[PDB]
Parts: C-alpha cells; structure tokens; sequence
C-alpha cells in the first residue's frame, strides 16, 4: 500500500503534466488552422 | 480541420476519463483506509 | 458516497457521449479521405 | 492517411480503457457494500 | 508535424491513464481478498 | 468476481495490443514527417 500510494502519486502527476500539455498543444493547433 | 475537431474530441474524452479515474482512486482510498 | 455515485453517473454518461461523437467524426473524416 | 489510422487507433484504446473504468466502477461498488 | 506531436501527446496521456488504471486493479483486488 | 476477473483480463489484453499498435503508427508517421 506504500509503494501503491506513491506510484498513484507519481501517474496523478504525469497525466496532469499531459493533459495541460495537450491543451497547449490543442490551442496552438486550432489558431494555425488559419 | 476535421482532424483538429477529432483531437479536440478525444483530448475530451481523455479529461472526462480522468475524472472517472480520480474518483475510483477517491473510492479505494476510503475502502483501504476502513479495511486495514 | 452519494456525491461520488452522482459524479460516477455524470461521467459515464459525457464518456458515452463523447465516444459516440468521435465514432461519427472517423467516419466523416475517412469519407473525406476517400 | 497515416494521421486518420491513428486517430482510429486512439479512438479504440479509449474505447477498451472505458471498459475497463467501468469494470473498476462495478468492484468498487461490490467492496463499498461490506466495507462501509 | 503539429499534428503529429499532438498524437504523441495523447499517446502517452492514454498510456499513463492504463498505469493508473492497472494500480486501482491492484487496490481492488487486494480488498476483495481481505473481505471475500 | 470470477466473470469481473476475466473481463479485466480480456479489456486489459486487448489494450495492451492496440496500445502497442498505435506506437508503431506513431513511430512511423513521425518519420513519414521528413
Ligand atoms: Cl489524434
Ligand atoms: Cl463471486
């Protein structure tokens, strides 16, 4: 359950990490469609 | 265009599933913290 | 409990929905492809 | 072509994810039951 | 290109969202045995 | 919880393989960007 804790802990943060980036990146893309 | 739509849908789906997610990890937290 | 079993509900239903949608979007974008 | 294929790869991984969420989804609320 | 880094983006937002997933299979079951 | 045992185990075995697709797709088309 320790190991458990800081391993959900760790993915929270990647996919948070991510998904900011994706909606960056989402951004950027639909401004070049112009 | 279509194709932007697209990944905007399914960067959608990708956020909904995370909240799905948070809330299963929510819901085993609270059975753990009772069985143990 | 009965605000994670609302919340479980909400999801699932803007899941379904969103899968749906990006179902109808493949299939327009590959007809626009051919 | 090649981007479209991809999208329907995504398309599909996020399909079986939501599968497996709502298998998550029913064992909790199996646990919750008797836990609680 | 663009394009492209986007799919690698949700690429590796659907491969962290499966860890997660494949960790509340493990909580589950872990509490499924204790129980039943 | 011997049905839930199988399915988790079909849908995580499914995923995995298109997981594993959709990385192969992904190295190609990066490639196909030069
Ligand atoms: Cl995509
Ligand atoms: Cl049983």
């Amino acid at each position: 359950w320790m190991e458990w804790d800081r391993e959900i802990n760790k993915y929270t943060s990647l996919i948070h990490s991510l998904i900011e980036q994706s909606q960056n990146q989402q951004e950027k893309n639909e401004q070049e469609l112009l | 265009s279509d194709i932007v739509q697209q990944q905007n849908n399914l960067l959608r789906a990708i956020e909904a599933q995370q909240h799905l997610l948070q809330l299963t990890v929510w819901g085993i937290k609270q059975l753990q913290a009772r069985i143990l």
